[PDB]
C-alpha cells in the first residue's frame, strides 16, 4: 500500500487519531488484516502513539 | 489457619459456653427458648422501669415497664419466626426453630412476669 | 393512587379540618389540614398545637386546598 | 566509630538543570504531551524514592531540603520582627497594655482598602494582630522597635546562613549514609544540645534580661526609663537592688546553697495578679530544670567510648511469651527508612501541639494574654488545627513505609507483623467501639431536641432532668486544687486557676477563673472521643490494608497512590492506602472543628467576660443549651455570626468577605469530590473540537485530572473553605466582643 | 436543585419585601451576596430556630426539628457523595469475620450475602439523601418564616 | 547564563512577570486616576 | 458472569493475558497478525471485571472488552 | 503433561496463624488449594497478610478466592522463579485442577488451545442495541 514515512489520514471512526494526519513506519506484506504501521506524534488517552490500520482505513493525503 | 487465642480457645471458657443453653446439644428447643426465655425478658424488664415516660408516676412505672417489655418480647418472637420462616426451607430446622422462637414467647412472658412480681 | 390522595384530602379537611368557619372570615382563621394524634407528645406540645380553633393539636394547611374549594363551590 | 563521614563535590552547582523541567524523573524528563505532565511535574517533585533507589543520595536530598526550610522558616521570623518594629504600635501598646489593640500590619491607601486600617489606639491604624508576638516580646524583655529591627536583621543573617548551608551541605561537602545512621549520636547530640542547652540558655536570657526588665515593667516605671539588659549584666548591683541573691553571685550555686536562689527561682504557682501571666521567676526555675534533665538525658547512647546504651540491645531485649520476638528488627526499620520516623515524628509532633493548645490556654505564660481573648482563642485553635494535620500525615507516611519499605523477610514473626496478622480483629473492634460511640454519644443530643421539640424538658440529658455528671474528670479537678496542701506541700498555689480556687482579674477583664464540668461537658467530651476513634480507625485501618485485603491480595504491587482496581468484584473505588488519608482528613477536620468550637463556646460563656459580680460574654448560656443540636445551632453559630455579618463598612470588614469566601471555596469543592474525570474529560473533548476550528489547539494536549487529584484539588479546597470559614467568623467576633 | 434554590430564594425574599412593606430593603440588599445572606437567611431565620428553646416550646417547633432534620439527611447523602465503595467492602469484610468467629451469634447466619452499595446505587443513594435534605430544609424555613412573621 | 535565562523564559516564572506588570500597572492606574466608574 | 470479547486487531502482545489476576484469558494459535497469537477467553467464569486486561491492551480501539453482567459469588470476588 | 493430583498431606508452609484465612465459604461452597515444589527455605509474604517461611520440598496452602492464589502465584513466580499450580476444592472433597489447565502457562502460546469468545470483526463493526431489542433478556450488541 502506502510507502515508508508518507503522510496518511485516518478514517476508522473509532479511532483516536480519525481524521487525521500520521507517518507510516511499515506495511506487511503477509495476509495480516491491518498491516499499515502508523506514528502519531500526539498521544492518546492511553499513552500510546501507534496504531495498527487497513488498506482501506488510510488515505495518503 | 485460625489465630490461637487464649481468649479463643481457653479451656474454663469452653466448658462455659458449652454450659449456656445455646450449646447443650440434646435438650428440647423448647427447653432451650424458655430458659433464654427467662434470662432475656426478666433484664430486659428493668430499664422500661427505670427509664421509661412513666418512671416518674407512682404506682405505674413497673406496669408500664413490664408492659412495654412484654410487647418488645412479642416483637423478638415474631422475629425470630420469620428468621426461621426465612433460613430453613434439632435446634437448626424449620420445626425447632418454631418451637424454639414459641418457647422463647413462653419464657419471655414469663419472666417478665416474674419480674413484675420481684 | 392520585384520585384516593384527593379522597383522603377532602376526608381529612372535612372530618378534621375548619372548613364551614373558615368560609365565614377567611381573613383571620387558618386552615386545619389534619387532627395531630401522637402519643410521643407532652402537655406543652399538645397545648401549642391545639391552636384554633379545634378540640386537640392539628396541622396549618399551606396546600391552598380551602381557597380552590371555596372559589368552585364548597360551602 | 562514629565519625564525619562526607563525599567531596558530588554535584556541580550549575543551571543546566533548572532549565530542563522534570529532569529528577527518567519518566517526567522526556517532556510535556499532555497536560498531565505538569501535574506529576508538581506531585512527585520532592517524593525523593521515586527519584532514585540509593538511600545515601535520598538522605542527602532531605538534609539540604530541611535546611531549605529553616531558613524560609528565618526570613518568616526576620519579617514578623521588622514588621513588628517598622509598622506596628509595640511600644504605645507597652505603655498602655489594657486599653491598645495590638496591630503590625497597615495597608496602603488605594481602592479604598485604607478601611482597614482600624483604631487600635496608640495613635495608630492598622490591622489587630492576633498572634500574639507583642506578648512575647514583652515577657522576652524588648522594650524598643531598635531591638526589634536588630533581631529582623539577626534572623535575615540566619535565614542567609541557612541557605547557605543547604546549597554547601548538597553540592560541596554532602555527608555519606553511615554519617546519617549514626542515630545513637544524633539523639545524644540533639537532647544535650539542642533542648538541654536550648533551655539553658533561654533560662540564662531569662534570668539576666527578662526577670528584671518585666519586674520593672510589674513595678510602673516607663519603658524607656527602664536600664537596658547589658547595663543589667554589666552592673550586677542593680541585680542585687531587685533581688539580693545576685549580691552573692555564683557562689551558692558552686557550694550547693541552692536555697539562697529563691528570690528568682520560685515555685509560686498561679499566675501573676497584676499581669495575668505565669511568674517569669517560675518560668526561670522550669527551663533551668528542663535543661539539667535533658543534658542527663543526652549523655545515655554509646558512641566512641564504651559507656552508654546501645539502642538495637535495648531493643532485642524486651521479648514476653505473647509477643514472641517483640521488638526485634525495629531498629533495622528505622535507620532505613525515613517514611516510618517521618510517621513517627509526625504523630508526636502534632499531639505535642495539641498539648501546647491546651497548656496554653489552661495556664497563660504570656503577661497581658489571658486577657487579649482574640490571641488565646487564635493560638489555641491555630496549634489544633496543625497538629490534626500532622496526625494525619502520620497515617499516611506510616501506610508510605508499609507499601514501599516493609520487607518480612527481615521482619518475620514480629510485633508488626503480629499485628498484621490480627488485622482484622483490631479494625473490627475499632468498627463496634466506633459504632457504639456514635450512637450513645450523638444519640444523647438527637434524643434531647426530640423531648425539647416535643414539649418534655424533664425527660432529657441535663443537669436539671436526666443527669450525667462528669464525676471522674471533677474528682480529678478538686484533687489537682487541693494538691498544694498535701501532696506538693512546696507550692504557694495550683498550677493553674481551672482546677478551683479564686479569680485573677485584669484591667476589668477576666483572666482566669475556675472552669465547672457538667453533663453538657460529658456530652461534648463523649463527642471528641468518637470523632477521635473514628480517624482513627480510618487512617489505621489504611495502614493494615495498605498491603493486601480479602478484595485486593495484590495492593502492595498497585502502589500507595492509584485510584482503583477497576468496576468489578462490585466495584474497588478508594482503596488504596491514600484515599484513607483522604477520608481521615475530612474526618480530622469533622473533629477538630467540633473541639475548636467547644473550646470557643465554654471559654466564652464560663470563663472570659468583665468584672464589675462577672458579667459573661454570653451570660453564661453553655450548662443548658449545649445538650441539643439546635442550642449549637441558634446559640453558637447563628448568635455568635452577628459580628461577622454586620463587619461590612468597618476594619472588620475583610472578615465578612474572607466569610464569603470561605463558604463559595468549601461549596467550590463539591464539584471536584461528587464528580468524576470521565464527564470533565469529554466536555474537554467537546472544547478542544471548538478550538481545533479555530487554529487554536495547544501542542500540550488538554487532559482532565487524574482521578486522584480530582480527590486531591476536593478536599484541599474543602479543608481551606471550612477552616477559613471558622476563622473569619472566629476573628470577627471576639475581636468585636473583646 | 441549585437553579430552582436561587429563583426561590429571589421569590420569596422579593415577596417577602413586598407583603411587609420594605421594598427598599430589596431593593437596597438583593445587589451583593452579604445582604442575602444577612437579610434574608439569617433574618427571616430568627423565629424558625426559637421553635424549641430551653425556655420552651411554640407551635413552630415541628419546622424547626424538621429544618435540622433536613441538615442531617442533607449532611449523610454527602457521605455517600464523597466517600465510595471500596472502604466500605473492607470494612464489611472485616464485619463479616468478626460476626463468624463471635461465639453464641454466630448460630444466627444471614441468607443473602452482605456486600456494600455499587457505585451507581451510591450515586443514586447519595443523590436522593442529598434531595431529600434539599427540600425539607427549604420548605422548613419557607413555612415557618412565612407563617411566624405573619 | 543562557541557562539561567532559559530558566527564566519558563511558564511560571513568565506568568508571574506578566501578572506582576499587569496588576501593577492597574494599581498604578487606580491610584493616580481613583475611582473610575464610567467613561 | 461477566461478558468478556476478543476482537481481531489483536497484535498478540500477550499484555492483557499477563495483566489479568484471575487466569481467564489465554493466547491461542492463529493468523490473522504477525505474532500468529491471538487472545480468547475460556474462563469467563472465574471473572471479576476488573479491567486490568482492557488497561494493558496497546490497540486503538480496545481489542479485549469486558461487559458487567450478572454477578455471581465468583465474579464478585467474594471470601465468604 | 498429564494433569496432577492432589496430595491432601503435603506439609504446609510455617506460619502461625492468621485472622484473614478461611471462612464458611470454605465449609459451605468451596476452597482453592495451591502446591509448588521449592528449591529452598525462604521467607515469602502471605496474601492474606504475615510472612511464612516456606518448607523445602512440597508445599501446600488453601485460600478463599482464586485472586490470592494468583497473588501467591505471580509472587512466587516472578520473585522466586518456581512453578506452582493451585486447585479448587468442594465439600464433597471433588478437585478440580487449573492453571495451568494447558499444562503450559497461558502467558506463552501452545497447540491445542481453542479459541473461546473471540468476536471475528472490529469494534466499531457491532450493530446498534435497537438490533438486539426483545430478546429473552439484557443483552449488549457485542454478544452476537
Ligand atoms: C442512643 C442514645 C440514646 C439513649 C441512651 C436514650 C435513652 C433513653 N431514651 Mg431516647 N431517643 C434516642 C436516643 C437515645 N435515647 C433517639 C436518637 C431518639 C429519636 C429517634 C429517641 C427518642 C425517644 C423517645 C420518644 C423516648 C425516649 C426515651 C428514652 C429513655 C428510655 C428508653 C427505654 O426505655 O429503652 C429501653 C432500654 C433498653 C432496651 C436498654 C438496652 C441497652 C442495654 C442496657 C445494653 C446492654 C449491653 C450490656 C452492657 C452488655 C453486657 C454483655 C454481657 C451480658 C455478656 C432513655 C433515657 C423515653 C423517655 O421517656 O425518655 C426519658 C421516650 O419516651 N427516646
Ligand atoms: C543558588 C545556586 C544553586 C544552583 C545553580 C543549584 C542547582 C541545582 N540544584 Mg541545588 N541547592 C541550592 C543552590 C543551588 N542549586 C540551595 C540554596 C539548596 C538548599 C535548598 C540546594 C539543595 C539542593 C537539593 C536537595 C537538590 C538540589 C538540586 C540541584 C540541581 C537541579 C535542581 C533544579 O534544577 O531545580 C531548581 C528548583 C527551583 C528553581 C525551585 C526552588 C524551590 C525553592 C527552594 C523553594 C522556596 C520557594 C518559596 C517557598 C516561595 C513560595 C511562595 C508561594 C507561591 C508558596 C541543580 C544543579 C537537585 C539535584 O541535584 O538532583 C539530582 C537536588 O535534589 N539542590
Ligand atoms: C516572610 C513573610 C513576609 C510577608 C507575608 C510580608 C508582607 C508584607 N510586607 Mg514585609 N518584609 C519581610 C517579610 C514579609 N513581609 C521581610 C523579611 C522584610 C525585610 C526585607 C520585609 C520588609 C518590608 C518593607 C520595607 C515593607 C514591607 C511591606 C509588606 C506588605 C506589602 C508587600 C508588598 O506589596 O511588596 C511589594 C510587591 C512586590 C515587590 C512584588 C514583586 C514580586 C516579584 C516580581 C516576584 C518575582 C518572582 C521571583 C522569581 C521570586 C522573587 C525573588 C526575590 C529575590 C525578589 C505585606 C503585608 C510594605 C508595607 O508593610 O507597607 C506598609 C513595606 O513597605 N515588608
Ligand atoms: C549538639 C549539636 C547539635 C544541634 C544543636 C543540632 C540541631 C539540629 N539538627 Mg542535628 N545533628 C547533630 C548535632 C546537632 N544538631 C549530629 C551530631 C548529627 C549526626 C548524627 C546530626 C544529624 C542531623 C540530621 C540528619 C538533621 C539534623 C537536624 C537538626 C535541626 C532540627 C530542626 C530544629 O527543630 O531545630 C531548631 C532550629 C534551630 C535551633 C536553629 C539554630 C541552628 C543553629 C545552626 C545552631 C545549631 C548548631 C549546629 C549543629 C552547629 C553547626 C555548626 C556548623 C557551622 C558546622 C536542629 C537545628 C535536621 C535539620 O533540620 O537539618 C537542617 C536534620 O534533618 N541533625
Ligand atoms: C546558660 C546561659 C548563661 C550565661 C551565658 C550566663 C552568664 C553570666 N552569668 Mg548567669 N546564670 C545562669 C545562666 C547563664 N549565665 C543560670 C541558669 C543561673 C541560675 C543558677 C545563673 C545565675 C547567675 C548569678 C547569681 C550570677 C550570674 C552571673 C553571670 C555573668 C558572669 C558569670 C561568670 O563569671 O562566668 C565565668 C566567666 C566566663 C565563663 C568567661 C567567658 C569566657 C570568655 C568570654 C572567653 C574569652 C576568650 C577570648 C580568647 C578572649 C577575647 C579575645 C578577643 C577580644 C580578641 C555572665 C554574664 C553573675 C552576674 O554578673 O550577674 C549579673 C552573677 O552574679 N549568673
Ligand atoms: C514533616 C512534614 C511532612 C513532609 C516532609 C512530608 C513529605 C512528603 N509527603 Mg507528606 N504529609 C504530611 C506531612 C509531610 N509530608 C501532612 C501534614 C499530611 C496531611 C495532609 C501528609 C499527607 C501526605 C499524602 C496524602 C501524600 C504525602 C506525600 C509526601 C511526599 C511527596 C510530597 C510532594 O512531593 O508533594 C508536592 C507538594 C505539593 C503538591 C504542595 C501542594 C499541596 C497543597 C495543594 C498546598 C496547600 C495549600 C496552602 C497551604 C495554601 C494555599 C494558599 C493559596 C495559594 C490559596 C513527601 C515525602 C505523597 C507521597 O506520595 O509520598 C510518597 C502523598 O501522596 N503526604
Ligand atoms: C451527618 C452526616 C453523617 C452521618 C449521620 C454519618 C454517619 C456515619 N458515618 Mg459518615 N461521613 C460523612 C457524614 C456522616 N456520616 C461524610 C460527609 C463523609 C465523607 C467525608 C463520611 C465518610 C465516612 C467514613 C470514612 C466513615 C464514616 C462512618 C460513619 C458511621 C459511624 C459509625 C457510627 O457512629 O454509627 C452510629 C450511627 C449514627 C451516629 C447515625 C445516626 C443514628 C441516629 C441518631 C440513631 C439511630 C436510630 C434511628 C433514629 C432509628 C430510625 C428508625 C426508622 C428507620 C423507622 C456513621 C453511620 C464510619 C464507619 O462506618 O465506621 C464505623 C467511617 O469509617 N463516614
Ligand atoms: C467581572 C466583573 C467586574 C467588572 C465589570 C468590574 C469593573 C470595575 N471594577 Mg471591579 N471587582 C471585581 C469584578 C468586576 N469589576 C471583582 C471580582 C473584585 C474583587 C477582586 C472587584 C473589586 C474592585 C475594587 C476594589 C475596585 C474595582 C473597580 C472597578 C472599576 C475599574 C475601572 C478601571 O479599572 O479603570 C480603567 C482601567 C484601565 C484604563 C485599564 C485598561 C487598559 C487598556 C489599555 C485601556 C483601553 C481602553 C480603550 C470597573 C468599573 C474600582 C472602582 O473604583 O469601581 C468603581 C475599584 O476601586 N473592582
Ligand atoms: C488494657 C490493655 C492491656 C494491654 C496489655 O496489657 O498488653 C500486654 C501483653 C503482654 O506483652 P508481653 O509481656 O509479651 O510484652 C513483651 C514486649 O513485646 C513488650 O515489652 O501484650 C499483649 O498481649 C498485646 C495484646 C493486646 C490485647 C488487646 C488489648 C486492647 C485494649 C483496647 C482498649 C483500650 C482502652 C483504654 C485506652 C486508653
Ligand atoms: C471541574 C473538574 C475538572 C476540570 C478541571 C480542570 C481540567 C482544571 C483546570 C485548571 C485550570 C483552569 C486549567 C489550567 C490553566 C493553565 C495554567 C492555563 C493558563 C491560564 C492563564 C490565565 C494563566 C476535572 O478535571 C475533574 C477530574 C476529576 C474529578 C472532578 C473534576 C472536576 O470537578
Ligand atoms: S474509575 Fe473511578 S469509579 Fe470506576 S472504579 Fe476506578 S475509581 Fe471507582
Ligand atoms: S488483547 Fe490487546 S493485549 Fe491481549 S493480545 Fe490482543 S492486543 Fe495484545
Ligand atoms: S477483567 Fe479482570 S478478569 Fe476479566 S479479564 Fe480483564 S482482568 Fe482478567
Amino acid at each position: 500500500g502506502p510507502k515508508r514515512g508518507s503522510l496518511v489520514k485516518i478514517l476508522r471512526p473509532e479511532s483516536y487519531w480519525f481524521n487525521q494526519v500520521g507517518k507510516v513506519v511499515s506495511v506487511d506484506q503477509s495476509g495480516v488484516r491491518y498491516p499499515v504501521v502508523v506514528r502519531f506524534e500526539n498521544q492518546n488517552y492511553a499513552g500510546v502513539t501507534t496504531n495498527n490500520y487497513a488498506l482501506d482505513e488510510v488515505v495518503a493525503a | 489457619g485460625m489465630l490461637e487465642t487464649p481468649v479463643t480457645s481457653a479451656p474454663i471458657v469452653a466448658t462455659y459456653l458449652s454450659n449456656l443453653p445455646a450449646y447443650r446439644t440434646g435438650v428440647a428447643p423448647v427447653l432451650r427458648g424458655v430458659e433464654i426465655g427467662l434470662a432475656h425478658g426478666f433484664l430486659l424488664a428493668g430499664p422500661f422501669i427505670k427509664l421509661g415516660p412513666l418512671r416518674n408516676v407512682p404506682e405505674t412505672a413497673e406496669i408500664a415497664g413490664s408492659l412495654s417489655a412484654a410487647g418488645l418480647v412479642l416483637i423478638l418472637a415474631l422475629c425470630l419466626s420469620i428468621y426461621g420462616s426465612a433460613q430453613f426451607q434439632p435446634l437448626f430446622s424449620a420445626d425447632g426453630w418454631s418451637e424454639f422462637a414459641a418457647g422463647f414467647l413462653v419464657g419471655g412472658e414469663a419472666g417478665v412476669a416474674w419480674a413484675y412480681v420481684c | 393512587i392520585i384520585f384516593l390522595w384527593t379522597s383522603g384530602n377532602l376526608f381529612h379537611v372535612a372530618w378534621q379540618g375548619n372548613f364551614e368557619q373558615w368560609v365565614t372570615d377567611p381573613v383571620h382563621i387558618r386552615p386545619i389540614a389534619h387532627a395531630i394524634w401522637d402519643p410521643h407528645f407532652g402537655q406543652p406540645a399538645v397545648e401549642a398545637f391545639t391552636r384554633g380553633g379545634a378540640s386537640g393539636p392539628v396541622n396549618i394547611s399551606t396546600s391552598g386546598v380551602y381557597q380552590w374549594w371555596y372559589t368552585i363551590g364548597m360551602r | 566509630k562514629v565519625k564525619i563521614a562526607v563525599d567531596r563535590n558530588p554535584v556541580e552547582t550549575s543551571f543546566e538543570k533548572w532549565a530542563k523541567p522534570g529532569h529528577f524523573s527518567r519518566t517526567l524528563s522526556k517532556g510535556p504531551n499532555t497536560t498531565t505532565w505538569i501535574w506529576n511535574l508538581h506531585a512527585d517533585a520532592h517524593d525523593f524514592d521515586s527519584h532514585t533507589s540509593d538511600l545515601e543520595e535520598i538522605s542527602r536530598k532531605v538534609f539540604s531540603a530541611h535546611f531549605g526550610q529553616l531558613g524560609i522558616i528565618f526570613i518568616w521570623l526576620s519579617g514578623m520582627y521588622f514588621h513588628g518594629a517598622r509598622f506596628s504600635n509595640y511600644e504605645a501598646w507597652l505603655s498602655d497594655p489594657t486599653h491598645i489593640k495590638p496591630s503590625a500590619q497597615v495597608v496602603w491607601p488605594i481602592v479604598g482598602q485604607e478601611i482597614l486600617n482600624g483604631d487600635v489606639g496608640g495613635g495608630f491604624q492598622g490591622i489587630q494582630i492576633t498572634s500574639g508576638f507583642f506578648q512575647l516580646w514583652r515577657a522576652s524583655g524588648i522594650t524598643s522597635e531598635l531591638q526589634l529591627y536588630t533581631t529582623a536583621i539577626g534572623g535575615l543573617v540566619m535565614a542567609a546562613a541557612m541557605f547557605f548551608a543547604g546549597w554547601f551541605h548538597y553540592h560541596k561537602a554532602a555527608p555519606k549514609l553511615e554519617w546519617f545512621q549514626n542515630v545513637e549520636s544524633m539523639l545524644n547530640h540533639h537532647l544535650g544540645g539542642l533542648l538541654g542547652l536550648g533551655s539553658l540558655a533561654w533560662a540564662g536570657h531569662q534570668i539576666h534580661v527578662s526577670l528584671p526588665v518585666n519586674k520593672l515593667l510589674d513595678a510602673g516605671v516607663d519603658p524607656k526609663e527602664i536600664p537596658l539588659p547589658h547595663d543589667l549584666l554589666l552592673n550586677r548591683a542593680i541585680m542585687a537592688d531587685l533581688y539580693p541573691s545576685f549580691a552573692k553571685g555564683i557562689a551558692p550555686f558552686f557550694t550547693l546553697n541552692w536555697s539562697e536562689y529563691s528570690d528568682f527561682l520560685t515555685f509560686k504557682g498561679g499566675l501573676n495578679p497584676v499581669t495575668g501571666g505565669l511568674w517569669l521567676s517560675d518560668t526561670a526555675h522550669h527551663h533551668v530544670a528542663i535543661a539539667v534533665l535533658f543534658l542527663v538525658a543526652g549523655h545515655m547512647y554509646r558512641t566512641n567510648w564504651g559507656i552508654g546504651h546501645s539502642m538495637k540491645e535495648i531493643l532485642e531485649a524486651h521479648r514476653g511469651p505473647f509477643t514472641g520476638e517483640g521488638h526485634v528488627g525495629l531498629y533495622e526499620i528505622l535507620t532505613t527508612s525515613w517514611h516510618a520516623q517521618l510517621a513517627i515524628n509526625l504523630a508526636l509532633f502534632g499531639s505535642l501541639s495539641i498539648i501546647v493548645a491546651h497548656h496554653m490556654y489552661a495556664m497563660p505564660p504570656y503577661p497581658y494574654l489571658a486577657t487579649d481573648y482574640g490571641t488565646q482563642l487564635s493560638l489555641f485553635t491555630h496549634h489544633t488545627w496543625i497538629g490534626g494535620f500532622c496526625i494525619v500525615g502520620a497515617g499516611a507516611h506510616a501506610a508510605i513505609f508499609m507499601v514501599r519499605d516493609y520487607d518480612p523477610t527481615n521482619n518475620y514473626n514480629n510485633l508488626l507483623d503480629r499485628v498484621i496478622r490480627h488485622r482484622d480483629a483490631i479494625i473490627s473492634h475499632l468498627n463496634w467501639v466506633c459504632i457504639f460511640l456514635g450512637f450513645h454519644s450523638f444519640g444523647l443530643y438527637i434524643h434531647n431536641d426530640t423531648m425539647s421539640a416535643l414539649g418534655r424538658p424533664q425527660d432529657m440529658f441535663s443537669d436539671t432532668a436526666i443527669q450525667l455528671q462528669p464525676v471522674f474528670a471533677q474528682w480529678i479537678q478538686n484533687t489537682h486544687f487541693l494538691a498544694p496542701q498535701l501532696t506538693a506541700p512546696n507550692a504557694l498555689a495550683a498550677t493553674s486557676l481551672t482546677w478551683g480556687g479564686d479569680l485573677v482579674a485584669v484591667g476589668g477583664k477576666v483572666a482566669m477563673m475556675p472552669i465547672s464540668l457538667g453533663t453538657s461537658d460529658f456530652m461534648v467530651h463523649h463527642i471528641h472521643a468518637f470523632t477521635i476513634h473514628v480517624t482513627v480507625l480510618i487512617l489505621l485501618k489504611g495502614v493494615l490494608f495498605a498491603r493486601s485485603s480479602r478484595l485486593i491480595p495484590d495492593k502492595a504491587n498497585l502502589g500507595f497512590r492509584f485510584p482503583c482496581d477497576g468496576p468489578g468484584r462490585g466495584g474497588t473505588c478508594q482503596v488504596s492506602a491514600w484515599d484513607h488519608v483522604f477520608l481521615g482528613l475530612f474526618w480530622m477536620y469533622n473533629s477538630l472543628s467540633i473541639v475548636i468550637f467547644h473550646f470557643s463556646w465554654k471559654m466564652q460563656s464560663d470563663v472570659w467576660g468583665t468584672v464589675t459580680g462577672v458579667s459573661h460574654i454570653t451570660g453564661g448560656n453553655f450548662a443548658q443549651s449545649a445538650n441539643t443540636i439546635n442550642g449549637w445551632l441558634r446559640d453558637f453559630l447563628w448568635a455568635q455570626s452577628s459580628q461577622v455579618i454586620q463587619s461590612y463598612g468597618s476594619a472588620l470588614s475583610a472578615y465578612g468577605l474572607i466569610f464569603l469566601g470561605a463558604h463559595f471555596v468549601w461549596a467550590f469543592s463539591l464539584m471536584f469530590l461528587f464528580s468524576g474525570r470521565g464527564y470533565w474529560q469529554e466536555l474537554i473533548e467537546s472544547i478542544v473540537w471548538a478550538h481545533n476550528k479555530l487554529k487554536v489547539a495547544p501542542a500540550i494536549q488538554p487532559r482532565a485530572l487524574s482521578i486522584t487529584q480530582g480527590r486531591a484539588v476536593g478536599v484541599a479546597h474543602y479543608l481551606l473553605g471550612g477552616i477559613a470559614t471558622t476563622w473569619s467568623f472566629f476573628l470577627a467576633r471576639i475581636i468585636s466582643v473583646g | 436543585l441549585n437553579t430552582i434554590g436561587w429563583v426561590t430564594f429571589y421569590w420569596h425574599w422579593k415577596h417577602l419585601t413586598l407583603w411587609q412593606g420594605n421594598v427598599a430593603q430589596f431593593d437596597e440588599s438583593s445587589t451583593y451576596l452579604m445582604g442575602w445572606l444577612r437579610d434574608y437567611l439569617w433574618l427571616n431565620s430568627s423565629q424558625l430556630i426559637n421553635g424549641y428553646n430551653p425556655f420552651g416550646m411554640n407551635s413552630l417547633s415541628v419546622w424547626a426539628w424538621t429544618f435540622l432534620f433536613g441538615h442531617l439527611i442533607y449532611a449523610t447523602g454527602f457521605m455517600f457523595l464523597i466517600s465510595w465503595r471500596g472502604y466500605w467492602q473492607e470494612l464489611i469484610e472485616t464485619l463479616v469475620w468478626a460476626h463468624e468467629k463471635t461465639p453464641l451469634a454466630n448460630l444466627v447466619y444471614w441468607k443473602d450475602k452482605p456486600v456494600a452499595l455499587s457505585i451507581v446505587q451510591a450515586r443514586l443513594v447519595g443523590l436522593a439523601h442529598f434531595s431529600v435534605g434539599y427540600i425539607f430544609t427549604y420548605a422548613a424555613f419557607l413555612i415557618a418564616s412565612t407563617s411566624g412573621r405573619f | 547564563m543562557k541557562d539561567f535565562t532559559t530558566y527564566l523564559s519558563t511558564a511560571p516564572v513568565i506568568a508571574t512577570i506578566w501578572f506582576t506588570f499587569t496588576a501593577g500597572l492597574l494599581i498604578e492606574i487606580n491610584r493616580y486616576f481613583p475611582d473610575p466608574l464610567v467613561f | 458472569a461477566h461478558i468478556v470479547k476478543i476482537y481481531d486487531t489483536c497484535i498478540g502482545c500477550t499484555q492483557c493475558v499477563r495483566a489479568c489476576p484471575l487466569d481467564v484469558l489465554e493466547m491461542v494459535p492463529w493468523d490473522g497478525c504477525k505474532a500468529s497469537q491471538m487472545a480468547s477467553a475460556p474462563r469467563t467464569e472465574d471473572c471479576v471485571g476488573c479491567k486490568r486486561c482492557e488497561t494493558a491492551c496497546p490497540t486503538d480501539f480496545l481489542s479485549v472488552r469486558v461487559y458487567l453482567g450478572s454477578e455471581s459469588t465468583r465474579s464478585m470476588g467474594l471470601s465468604y | 503433561w498429564t494433569v496432577p493430583t492432589l496430595n491432601p498431606d503435603t506439609p504446609s508452609p510455617i506460619f502461625g496463624g492468621s485472622t484473614g484465612g478461611l471462612l464458611r465459604k470454605a465449609q459451605t461452597e468451596e476452597f482453592y488449594v495451591i502446591t509448588w515444589e521449592a528449591k529452598k527455605e525462604q521467607i515469602f509474604e502471605m496474601p492474606t497478610g504475615g510472612a511464612a517461611i516456606m518448607r523445602q520440598g512440597p508445599n501446600l496452602l488453601k485460600f478463599g478466592k482464586k485472586e490470592q492464589c494468583l497473588a501467591l502465584t505471580t509472587q512466587l513466580r516472578n520473585k522466586f522463579k518456581l512453578t506452582p499450580c493451585f486447585y479448587r476444592v468442594f465439600p464433597d472433597g471433588k478437585v478440580q485442577y487449573l492453571h495451568p489447565a494447558d499444562g503450559v502457562y497461558p502467558e506463552k502460546v501452545n497447540a491445542g488451545r481453542v479459541g473461546a469468545n473471540q468476536n471475528m470483526r472490529r469494534i466499531g463493526q457491532n450493530v446498534n442495541p435497537i438490533k438486539v431489542k426483545f430478546s429473552g433478556r439484557m443483552m449488549s450488541p457485542a454478544e452476537i
